[PDB]
């Protein structure tokens, strides 16, 4: 009776019941049927349709209602320690204003259940959301105000465990970007605010950031950090974009620690940009790509303030874009129309290899592919989740495709040389 | 986009003395593509800001 | 509690379930899924079988996962799951 | 004429399956090509647990049909179903 | 047995088992410590064994371990040279699992022991030979510390001080081979010590017998082995039949045969022509079977080499021990001239031998100091894939090509 209610409300006992329900879901996910036919007699019609678009295959849809309504996919991160886990940063629940402004959700690759394994609920909108690179059971993200919160995936309390300082000296602007950076021994909880507050924080200390720096360049014009990325192994080097459509390299160390380069080719605020995420038999650290709100995607290079190349096929302002993690040619994109634009340049350059805008224009805003890149989570703001699997014939890059990728890059250099020569000669006297 | 791909294929055809004739032939297709693009732009404009 | 209540509701969100009883060793259920008299009867059966399963596990190995043991039967996929203080049992369908 | 051996290998080379040993109808380990003491002790404890499970079944309904009791044991979780004819082990990891 | 087989072969029981197995198959169908697998866990001295009941004043007899009990390794300590009061023969065992410096059995003996081995063919017992040269066998089952079986060396027996001996053959047929200082090739029966299974004071080169400082048989080579002379004349040692014996004294070394083993690596590329060898002249030179000349060499230390052996898994990697107090293991595809990871002995201590793990995840290191340390091994390069074995075979063919090219370049590049 009352003792049963107390035992249900008992913290250790309720936690045991929660772990019990977790293992119950694990077993019910392992609960396969007994009348199966694994010989593949039901895949011939699929094989009859495999030769016409098997490169794209949505896997599941982590859609809910407990926190999904009026909560876009604000950010996405696949857990490094457990690649079978993905996050779902929620927007401010306007429809559930009784509910708070941020409740994290777990899109699960380990299992297919609408119930998330981990949730971080807090009263601020989760702008950034970074998973723990060097830790197994930690969660942290960026408030709409900007004060970074803390949570744990293994724990049983969705509240913000710790909160970063909130002050003029602290993140007054919204935390646009944040990631788990630094070495395993020498880490750095790097975060970026809207005003330009480069916030390298500490996992231990939620009061003093390891390195806090408001950013400004071009005669100290204020830095609206729009596009964010950084170089692998170059903790100093980082990628910066502007709502005024200005790109720049970011320096963490050095006398000019801050906006290092200065690039501008876009015609919109820097919407989607990820580093060249594929590493193979060619080192292409000197190049990247970017997209804005001008229905176009601009490739970039380290020495080229002018954009490298243009993927302008969008019929509307882009939202997100990401180079593939394994295939150098491939690069996926997103927009408010669900513009899944996986484009393998070695495969298909003039058109994308897989250009799939969502029917009904689902709002694909923030996304993260698989650690191997085999699947990419894509989601509408209302919560229409799509994790498209990748056809390995298109997914797996060739061994020479990095040497051939350098070849295609030199071909692009020659074609852009032709274009630039046309630009030089086209000026009349 | 297909017309743009065709124009990109034919952009190097200045040396061949058939660019003008091809343009005179395909002006109708270009006008149709332009009409479709204008319809799309009008639909976007009719999308209320 | 209410989180455990929602966990039970979600495990029972699958329609067509005969009955899942969050249980207790006192012969009564913490949260059953049937009519109260039959709930008490099946919960007494649950407490008895729970003591029996604890004893049988200790006979097998007294250092095992002291949380649960399903019984997927052709009549009822009985997912028995007793805790140290509270208990549970889900006499469900084999499909889930 | 090798379907039994093929099935024993399939349940033996199964993922997470620590062993599929054909024990007698009484449950004593007949097929035991290993340490017979521990195998026979595990089989006898499994028979005791099967008696407890049959008792639980009769508490529900005596003549019911069973598919496989999925006992969650840390040493060897058994998704098995005993009988009165023989006892071939069905104990595999849910993660495998 | 038969009743259990009939129970497993009952038609109703067999059909029910098949259906249930198909249904069950369908239904069931710290952090920084992980950053040194190629960078320190490839060779991590973990089990430094020094039991002062034997670690005082004694040396290491040999290297042995139990294939029957893979968690068990035999710590063969030699005679207490500086302790005459202490006995000259006793055994120790190092457990891979149990964290005890004590042996699982201490096979005692009166005299100094040169060579010994465990027995996977006879898991209850082990055996050894004296430094003087009398063989003996002991069992962990019994309760007498001395070896119960004791094959006494004599004028009739192997009078010369034996150093090479192996339990030739598995439990199906075990004729435990032996060799004196003169190389009394003596197969010993698995249960007879009064008479060995065979005996052969073999000789070659117009019967000019020498001291075979090393020996190695191929996998399953019941009719072949190696005979590496301390004179440096590596005799081809056929092991069985009327053609058994020292056939061809290969000359691929300049010193007594310090460390040598068969190409114990297993993979796609067959190394049946290979030969691993080290000389006492501070020069280790891998040889070939058909080509009696050495295939390739490695002679870094000005001092001699404690041991040398082909790695049991990686054709590229190898297990060698040098007298310079430095670890000797090189992945041939990766690092051929320089060692892959030339670690150093603690205090550059004097090494005796080595014993790789059967899984290859560990390897012993000899130590005359007393702390018998074993290096825990990773799978960065020791794990040979078949393609990695194919890569190593390509490297071996390229090494043959490079040797022929070196011969041609020396022919075209001799100044006179």
């Amino acid at each position: 009776e009352e003792e049963k209610q107390q035992i249900l409300h008992s913290e250790e006992f309720l936690s045991f019941f929660d772990h019990s329900t977790r293992i119950v879901e694990r077993a019910l996910s392992e609960q396969i049927n007994i009348f199966f036919d694994y010989s593949g007699r039901d895949l011939e019609d699929k094989e009859g349709e495999i030769q016409a678009g098997a490169k794209l295959s949505l896997n599941r849809q982590f859609f809910d209602e407990r926190w999904s309504k009026h909560r876009v996919v604000s950010c996405l991160d696949w857990s490094s320690q457990y690649p079978e886990l993905l996050v779902a940063s929620y927007n401010n629940n306007e429809d559930a204003p009784h509910e708070p402004d941020g409740v994290a959700l777990v899109w699960n690759m380990k299992y297919k259940k609408t119930t998330p394994e981990y949730v971080f609920h807090c009263q601020s909108a989760v702008m950034s959301a970074t998973f723990a690179k060097f830790h197994p059971n930690l969660v942290v993200g960026g408030t709409y105000s900007g004060q970074i919160v803390l949570w744990d995936n293994r724990s049983n309390k969705r509240t913000p465990v710790q909160r970063t300082p909130l002050s003029a000296a602290a993140h007054t602007h919204p935390v646009y970007c944040v990631n788990v950076v630094g070495t395993q021994n020498a880490h750095n909880l790097i975060s970026i605010s809207t005003d330009g507050k480069i916030c390298s924080w500490s996992l231990d200390m939620l009061s003093h950031p390891q390195d806090s720096m408001e950013l400004v360049h071009k005669q100290s014009k204020a830095v609206a950090v729009t596009s964010m990325s950084f170089p692998v192994g170059d903790v100093n080097n980082f990628v910066v974009g502007s709502e005024e459509g200005s790109v720049y390299t970011a320096c963490r160390h050095g006398s000019k620690a801050g906006i290092s380069e200065m690039f501008e080719g876009h015609q919109g605020p820097i919407t989607g940009i990820h580093c060249h995420a594929a590493v193979g038999a060619v080192d292409f650290s000197h190049l990247f790509v970017t997209s804005s709100f001008d229905w176009t995607v601009k490739l970039w290079s380290t020495k080229n303030n002018k954009p490298l190349y243009s993927f302008e096929d969008n019929a509307g302002y882009v939202y997100d874009v990401m180079w593939s993690p394994t295939h150098p040619a491939l690069f996926a994109c997103v927009d408010g129309m669900g513009r899944l634009d996986l484009w393998n340049l070695n495969n298909d350059t003039e058109v994308p290899t897989a250009s799939i805008s969502v029917e009904g224009n689902p709002a694909l805003n923030r996304v993260r592919w698989t650690h191997s890149g085999r699947e990419i989570a894509v989601g509408d703001s209302e919560g229409q989740i799509v994790i498209y699997d990748v056809g390995e014939q298109i997914a797996v890059p060739r061994n020479d495709e990095w040497a051939r990728f350098g070849r295609t890059l030199a071909e692009i250099n020659a074609n852009r040389a032709d274009a630039e020569e046309e630009a030089a000669t086209r000026i009349p006297a | 986009n297909e017309m743009f791909r065709i124009f990109s294929r034919f952009n190097a055809l200045f040396v061949r003395p058939h660019i003008r004739g091809a343009i005179r032939e395909y002006q109708t297709q270009l006008i149709q593509r332009v009409k479709d693009d204008i319809e799309s732009l009008h639909d976007k404009f009719k999308v209320q800001y | 509690m209410a989180e455990v209540e929602e966990t039970l509701k979600r495990l029972q969100s699958q329609k067509g379930v005969q009955g899942i009883i969050v249980v207790n060793t006192e012969g009564i259920p913490i949260k059953s899924t049937m009519d109260n008299p039959t709930t008490t009867q099946y919960a007494s059966l649950m407490h008895s079988f729970i003591l029996k399963a604890r004893s049988t596990v200790r006979d097998i190995d007294p250092q095992n996962d002291l949380t649960f043991l399903r019984i997927r039967s052709k009549k009822n996929e009985i997912m028995v799951a007793p805790d140290k203080d509270y208990f549970l049992i889900v006499i469900q369908n084999p499909t889930e």
